[PDB]
């Protein structure tokens, strides 16, 4: 997946996690990369590998 | 009858056992946050540089 900005390898699904309209990069305590907003389609997906 | 009561009331003295979990824990974590560091180098993810 190479979604602008990054290449990786991981599971693309969806979520049903808030989002605020200006956030579009997620993380976590771990802080990686978690969830994603497609330009295309304004769709919030979640990756997990 | 005594000690059963103690054991279901007070909480801190089985601490003997909880600080070893909590210890383990404490390293992980440190490990996890060690990905996000830039050692002097430009980005702190391999796929960005
Ligand atoms: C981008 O273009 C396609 C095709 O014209 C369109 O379906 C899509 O809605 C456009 N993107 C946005 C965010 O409107």
């Amino acid at each position: 997946f190479n979604f602008n900005g990054l290449t990786g390898t991981g599971v693309l699904t969806e979520s049903n996690k808030k989002f605020l309209p200006f956030q579009q990069f997620g993380r976590d305590i771990a802080d990686t990369t978690d969830a994603v907003r497609d330009p295309q389609t304004l769709e919030i997906l979640d990756i997990t590998p | 009858g005594k000690i059963q009561d103690s054991l279901s009331s007070t909480a801190s003295a089985l601490g003997k056992l909880q600080n070893v979990v909590n210890q383990n824990a404490q390293a992980l974590n440190t490990l996890v946050k060690q990905l996000s560091s830039n050692f002097g180098a430009i980005s702190s993810v391999l796929n960005d540089i």
